């Protein structure tokens, strides 16, 4: 008979619902970091700096 | 002679004889008139801690 199992039921938004904003920044950093890592490795190379 | 708030049931109907009722029994709810005041911290209440 249940037709839904809301758990919701403070109308809260929670880390499960929101952490999809949270992979946003997450993304951010990986490809900042990638990028700071690659010019430091390309500093290698380029011959200056 | 018994009189009181009491009910006609069957098993009491094996040790006394009732007369017809006369009066109709029901079950109720008592309530508080109900508040409206928003609460103090629904300031924070749209994030969880």
């Amino acid at each position: 008979y249940s037709s839904v199992d809301t758990k919701q039921k403070g109308g809260a938004l929670d880390i499960k619902s929101f952490a999809g904003v949270f992979c946003i920044l997450a993304a951010g950093i990986v490809l900042s970091c990638f990028i700071a890592m690659l010019e430091t490795w390309w500093n290698k190379r380029k011959g200056s700096r | 002679i018994g009189i009181s708030a009491l009910t006609i049931t069957p098993d009491r109907e094996n040790v006394v004889d009732f007369t017809t009722r006369y009066m109709d029994y029901s079950v109720g709810v008592l309530l508080r008139r109900a508040e409206k005041t928003v609460d103090m911290f629904a300031c924070l209440a749209p994030f969880d801690l």
